[PDB]
């Protein structure tokens, strides 16, 4: 059975919300409340299968290359997406409940900084965040995924999914909808996703990526409309980026030490 | 915050590998390009009062710390790491350290999992012997039986019944069964006898050798070779012995030629497999060694002192079972050290 | 009691089947439940079943009659590939239609004495 | 497709089709690599197009396709 | 095998040892196993009751107790032969353990033979955490299966809710199709909508079986020809 | 406070406790660093495993009770934690990993880099049955000389001389070199093929990585064939 | 099943494949050979006219573009490139045709909204199937009548 991970700080969380992103109402509604929609869901598909005891992360890598499992992927990389949204804007990763710690001031370090400028072309961090606003506004019609990732180059790169689109996995990142009309230059870099997925000898035809996200933000409507509505998607993503926990962002960087 | 101190080495580091590259390449150059211009400009150069001084004390420090000095004496994880430039992309061996930092934080993000069955607990996290129930039993499968057309009828009170073709076993009495041998161990694990873990089924190595370390004891998994306690000076004089403290630390005594010939005799054996190791079973009755062992339905119960009835082919089983007895012993080892100090 | 739990059981879900393992007739269907053991499980023998299955078996799937024999030995061949042959049918997306127009059985239908 | 020959007294030829085998109808003509391969007709894959899929009460499904021949 | 003697009595041989003198040390094991006497009687037990089906075992039912003719009509005035044979053996003979379960699930994969091609672990997590309320048929920890109708056919029964066994299981059955159509359904949406987003699959189970047959299929040809040109030469003779 | 003599090994009972012992040490650490990386050099074939012989083996892992497929079972997880990637190994692995390897390391090498003399020249020695072979060999224009004399003075037979030339021909060096052949002893075929032989391994002064191809062409092999006193 | 934004309609499979005079005549033009059950997800049509062979024309344009560079390095073809594309290609448009001609059209009669939009305000996370069920409760079968084009009779 997968259950729902306990936060620090969870009475905070369930009576005063996140501050300056989310109210009590809306962070029931992304974590309380959808988080066990998906697990129970996730156990469900997985209960009486070699899937139960894996954990979500590895069951959507073992599953992303099985066309009729994409039901139990859906769910798993929801489940960790989720809670990779939720652990960057908590306002302390830390359990300050009996230490009643007021004071987080988590600031960008310096190797993200100079990440940012290396592969942004000198670009500040206020306008990545801009163009991470944007990208999200243009790029996700409706559900999805907003993630600022890290490549086996160290080039930090924006990857936006639809639905629930893994960043690890490029041949899962659904990051264009065909839904709608798409580009030669689109259809050229599916095509080419397409041949490399093709070049692997496995059987399983699964190719190796080495992405990994820093920082998630969940484009859902189960993170925002309760608290900014309809239209206002782009308000509740300039407020979790500028309240983003950086103790975990950081972490998730690799420093080699 | 103090990013700066690691930043400070990694400057240094940086430097150390451009000082190195460069000397490599002057141990190229020819002599007679270098060596003669460089002793033409001191001859045509005049030593000053400060350039003595370092003519002097780079003497000095060359003469006590490479020529007077002694060769030898009568970030720790992964040390050897070559960091790749800033430039570059990631080394094979950096990703894998990548993907390792990854899975200790962010792999395990979304979900825990509960009531789920991880083979490995059940050597190094066994259930104490009071909080074992019938389902836990029956969970471990130590209910199945052999085929009632191998039915030992010598086991037939311990049978509850048949299914599927094969007899299962009560486990009621398996679990008093059971509880009766965990105190036998923990006794004399806390008396400080020897007690020796004996299965040859392949895969029962990794239990058997955990058991052992736990209660600080003995095994094999290979071959009881016959005659071990009764042909012991035949067989095991030759090898090792050595005094213990009432602490099991080794007194380092040097032990007298008397003292390492005399047999060292168990003082229990526990059998995984009986049916298999008549050899050793009857060596313990002609030793009077008591013994434990899984009596399935096909086995004798009387050759053993203190029967578990239980299926002895499934390594859940009597993985399942030998954990519990190890953890008796554990206790019973840990109650001895225990008095020791206090 | 235990002769409850026994009866729950997930050896007991197993209906009995002492159909041929071996059986070189027209196949149709599946006529033995395949059986799944984990990574972890395979690793140690262990498949849930009264004894270790041999460690020749690298397979994770099996099907089986007896849990013993008088031969001492489990009778069970390592191939679990009906399943393969549902899931390719899923693929084809081709509904299963009724040739003689019937009611679909797996509706509750209002039927009468026509 | 398996026989290189239609099925004695039936119209159709058999196919096997993931793990289940058909009776595959041509549109008009049968591809000349029949002839050509022969009894090695089955080394080779070809794309179909499935019909209908029947089941019978013996428990069998009768699975009728077309063999769709580039064109 | 006899039963032996000089496993369980290694205290007693022990003492006579010490008693004596041959032995001059008291072994370590010695008190532990004084305090924990082994089990010396290895008896047969008789059993008087089936613990499946409660069927009592050893009871004879006296012609006092069958007043009314049998089906033959006739009635029945003498004990019968079997009725004077002893039957000690029952007693002794491990009980056959059965349950109207098993019944039912031979029906249930008889009447949905595919439902055995889905794969079933046997291999238990901890049966006393089960916490089911069989009300509906889905439950948290385990699969969707055939078990699932035959648990809620019982708990049907049981709560009195159907009488025949027959309808209850109808009731049952229906139940799952609904669940393992909505599963269906959600497999099926779930891939084209991730095609629909750039979703990309290396091989499909479709192709999977090409391959695999491909690769059967080509050491299958050179024997053929081989066994094909010995024939030829063999027969020449 | 009170002692008592038990059993050093955990091994004790078993048919070989001090194998089974080292075993169990190595087992533990490949446990430990399952998840460690192998070489990838692997691949490239590193020419390194100095493992104490099976003799050597014997003094510390049971003597006679020592069997052949125990000491293979030793190699099989030695190897397998030396080809661990050496950027990524620990000190724990390369501490028990020592005590196993062969003790010729105490002493050093006796090889030194050949290289040209003086005058550019590289001189080797080469041998043919009774015959010897002292060859100069520089960079030139395929002159050859042997004994002071011309090749078709001192060999009379074609085959001799082409013997002398194969060398040169799998380098296709034939006009880029003289060669200065001082040769005594045997007869011409044994004097043609000291020559080839001595003329091999002075070319590979002048390039090194065309040793390879010189042993695949048979010309750097001493031929050991010699007249036999029948017995 | 639809997880994200998207629709399920109720459509009618117009059967004037022939595509000579298409839609020039309100009734010979508007007749329905049968009924389907169609997805769409976010920003999706329910038509298919508009939008089908999409893939195939970019994908030729692919070909075409990589067939001129090709030229251009002066290569001779391949193996398997033009016996792959040209499987593909076939593929491609085997999978769009109807049953006369590949002139494939659907009639909207009816849509319900999936989008979390919908029934996250007053159902909650949990209440997507109330809300399905509420929804097939409070269908005016009237209007999607009004929808349903004639019965192609041909048969
Ligand atoms: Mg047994």
């Amino acid at each position: 059975i997968h259950v729902v991970p306990k936060l620090p700080n969870s009475k905070a969380l369930l009576q005063n919300g996140v501050p300056n992103i989310l109210s009590s109402s809306g962070f029931k509604t992304v974590w309380f409340d959808y988080q066990r929609y998906l697990c129970d869901k996730l156990t469900l598909a997985t209960a009486g299968q070699s899937l139960e005891s894996y954990y979500p992360f590895h069951i959507l890598l073992k599953t992303a290359g099985n066309p009729l499992q994409s039901n139990i992927f859906n769910l798993a990389s929801s489940i960790h997406n989720n809670h990779l949204f939720v652990e960057n804007i908590l306002p302390s990763a830390v359990e300050h409940g009996t230490n009643s710690n007021a004071v987080v001031k988590t600031e960008p370090s310096r190797l993200f900084l100079s990440k940012i400028k290396d592969s942004f072309n000198g670009s500040d961090w206020e306008v990545v965040k801009e163009e991470m606003i944007y990208r999200a506004e243009n790029e996700v019609l409706g559900q999805g995924w907003l993630f600022l990732v890290e490549n086996n180059e160290k080039k930090l790169f924006i990857l936006t999914s639809n639905n629930n689109g893994t960043p690890y996995y490029f041949p899962r990142n659904q990051s264009f909808d065909l839904n709608s009309a798409i580009s030669i230059d689109e259809f050229a870099t599916l095509k080419q996703m397409k041949e490399l997925i093709g070049k692997s000898t496995k059987l399983n035809g699964k190719v190796q990526d080495w992405t990994m996200p820093i920082i998630c933000v969940n484009l859902w409507d189960h993170a925002y409309l309760h608290d900014y509505g309809v239209g206002n998607r782009s308000k509740y993503v300039k407020n979790v980026l500028d309240n983003l926990n950086w103790s975990v962002v950081n972490n998730r960087i690799f420093s080699g030490i | 915050p103090n990013n700066n101190d690691e930043v400070m080495l990694l400057q240094q580091k940086l430097l150390y590998d451009e000082i190195r590259s460069e000397l490599k390449s002057l141990s190229q150059v020819p002599e007679d390009e270098i060596l003669p211009e460089l002793k033409k400009s001191l001859e045509q150069d005049k030593l000053s009062d400060k350039e003595q001084q370092l003519e002097a004390e780079l003497s000095d420090f060359f003469r006590n710390y490479a020529l007077l000095n002694k060769l030898f004496d009568s970030t720790k994880p992964y040390p050897n790491l070559i960091p790749s430039a800033n430039d570059k992309p990631y080394s094979s061996q950096e990703l894998f350290l990548r993907q390792l930092n990854h899975s200790m934080r962010t792999a395990k993000l979304g979900a825990t999992i509960s009531k789920v069955y991880y083979p490995h607990k059940d050597i190094f996290y066994p259930p104490l012997p009071e909080n074992i129930t019938v389902e836990s039993l029956m969970s471990a499968g130590v209910h199945l039986g052999q085929s009632t057309s191998l039915w030992r009828s010598s086991t037939q009170s311990y049978i509850y019944g048949e299914y599927k073709g094969i007899h299962i076993i009560d486990l009621n009495q398996t679990l008093s069964y059971l509880k009766r041998a965990a105190k036998v161990v923990e006794g004399v694990s806390e008396s400080g006898g020897i007690i020796l873990f004996l299965g040859t089924r392949q895969g029962q190595k990794r239990g058997l050798e955990e058991a052992a370390k736990k209660t600080h004891g003995y095994y094999v998994s290979t071959r009881w070779i016959p005659g071990t306690l009764t042909n012991s000076t035949e067989i095991s004089g030759i090898w090792e012995k050595q005094e213990i403290d009432s602490n099991d630390n080794p007194t380092e005594r040097a032990l007298s030629p008397n003292e390492t010939s005399k047999q060292v005799k168990p003082d229990l054996l526990v059998v995984l497999n009986p049916t298999e190791n008549r050899n050793a079973l009857l060596e313990a009755i002609k030793s009077r060694v008591p013994t434990i062992a899984i009596i399935d339905t096909d086995s004798e119960p009387s050759l053993v002192t203190y029967p578990i009835p239980g299926n002895d082919d499934s390594l859940r089983s009597v993985n399942f079972l030998l954990g519990v007895l190890a953890r008796a012993g554990q206790r019973g080892l840990q109650n001895r050290l225990a008095r020791n100090n206090e | 009691t235990l002769a409850e739990l026994l009866g729950r059981s997930r050896i007991a879900q197993v209906a009995n089947n002492h159909k041929p393992l071996t059986y070189t007739g027209k196949k149709f269907h599946p006529t033995h439940q395949i059986i799944e053991t984990k990574p972890s499980t395979l690793y140690r023998q262990e498949w849930g079943l009264k004894s270790a299955i041999p460690s020749k078996i690298k397979s994770r799937y099996l099907v089986y009659n007896d849990l013993d024999t008088l031969e001492r030995i489990t009778t069970f061949e390592p191939r679990g590939g009906t399943q393969w042959n549902r899931l390719r049918f899923q693929e084809m997306g081709v509904p299963i239609v009724s040739n003689i127009g019937r009611q679909n059985p797996f509706f509750k239908y209002i039927s009468r004495p026509e | 497709i398996l026989n290189v020959v239609k099925e004695n007294n039936d119209n159709k030829w058999l196919a096997a089709i993931g793990g289940f085998v058909a009776d595959v109808v041509f549109f008009q003509s049968p591809p000349s690599s029949f002839n050509s391969m022969g009894d090695f007709i089955r080394m080779k894959t070809f794309l179909f197009e499935i019909l209908e899929a029947s089941m019978e009460k013996n428990g069998s499904v009768s699975m009728h396709a077309r063999l769709l021949e580039p064109q | 095998m006899k039963i032996q003697t000089n496993a369980v009595n290694v205290l007693q041989r022990t003492s006579a040892y010490l008693k004596s003198g041959l032995l001059k040390e008291t072994p370590a094991w010695y008190n532990v196993v004084a305090s924990i006497p082994p089990s010396t009687k290895f008896t047969r037990e008789p059993r008087f009751k089936n613990p499946s089906n409660g069927h009592i075992i050893g009871k004879l039912v006296d012609v006092t107790e069958q007043p009314h003719a049998n089906n033959k009509g006739l009635y029945k005035t003498r004990p019968n032969s079997s009725d004077k044979r002893v039957g000690v053996k029952r007693l002794y003979r491990p009980p056959k353990l059965t349950y109207v379960e098993d019944r039912l699930r031979s029906l249930f994969y008889k009447q949905h033979p595919w439902e055995l091609s889905r794969p079933k672990i046997l291999v238990e997590n901890e049966i006393g955490d089960e916490n089911y309320d069989w009300s509906h048929m889905l439950q948290i920890g385990r699969p969707l299966d055939g078990e699932s109708v035959i648990q809620r056919t019982m708990y049907l029964i049981k709560t009195k809710q159907y009488g025949d066994m027959v309808e209850a299981y109808d009731h049952a059955r229906y139940e799952f199709y609904a669940l393992r159509m909505q599963e269906e359904t959600e497999q099926q949406v779930a891939l084209e909508e991730a095609e629909m987003f750039g979703s990309l699959f290396g091989v499909s189970a479709i192709e999977h079986g090409i391959q695999k047959e491909q690769e059967v299929l080509d050491v299958w040809e050179k024997k053929v020809v081989e066994e094909t040109e010995l024939m030829a030469a063999r027969t020449s003779n | 406070l009170p002692r008592r003599i038990v059993p050093k090994l955990a091994t004790f009972y078993s048919a070989n406790p001090n194998h089974e012992d080292r075993i169990n040490r190595l087992e533990r650490l490949l446990r430990k660093y399952i998840k460690l990386p192998s070489q990838n050099n692997n691949e490239a074939q590193q020419t390194k495993a100095p493992w104490i012989s099976f003799d050597e083996y014997a003094l510390i892992g049971g003597g006679t009770k020592l069997k052949p497929t125990q000491y293979t079972q030793l190699l099989y997880m030695l190897n397998k934690l030396h080809n661990i990637d050496p950027q990524l190994t620990n000190d724990e692995i390369t501490s028990e990993l020592s005590q196993y390897y062969k003790k010729s390391s105490m002493l050093s090498n006796n090889i030194k880099i050949k290289t040209l003399d003086e005058f550019g020249r590289s001189i080797a020695v080469g041998k043919r049955k009774s015959s010897t072979a002292k060859v100069f060999v520089v960079r030139g224009t395929g002159e050859i000389l042997v004994n002071g004399r011309q090749l078709n003075d001192y060999f009379l037979k074609m085959k001799d001389r082409e013997s002398i030339m194969y060398p040169l021909q799998v380098i296709e060096s034939v006009g880029k070199y003289n060669i200065f052949a001082t040769t005594s002893g045997g007869g011409p075929t044994g004097q043609a093929e000291s020559i080839m032989h001595a003329i091999a391994k002075a070319l590979v002064v002048f390039n090194p990585l065309l040793k390879s191809r010189l042993h695949k062409a048979g010309v750097l092999t001493r031929d050991y064939r010699h007249v036999e006193r029948k017995k | 099943a639809i997880s994200g934004d998207g629709f399920t309609w109720l459509v009618a499979r117009r059967q004037l494949d022939k595509r000579a005079m298409r839609n020039d005549m309100p009734n010979r033009d508007i007749e329905y050979d049968k009924l389907f059950i169609l997805n769409t997800y976010n920003a999706g049509t329910p038509f298919n006219f508009s939008t089908s062979g999409v893939m195939n024309e970019l994908n030729n344009q692919y070909t075409n573009m990589e067939k001129q560079r090709a030229k251009e390095a002066g290569n001779l073809e391949d193996s398997e490139m033009t016996a792959k594309q040209a499987k593909t290609k076939f593929i491609y448009e085997t999978q769009q045709k109807g049953f006369s001609g590949k002139e494939v059209s659907y009639i909207p009669l009816l849509a319900i909204d999936a989008s979390p939009k919908t029934w996250l305000t007053d159902y909650g996370v949990f209440g997507k199937r109330e809300y399905l069920e509420r929804v097939w409760d409070s269908i005016e079968w009237k209007i999607v009548e009004s929808r349903l084009p004639q019965r192609t009779k041909i048969q």
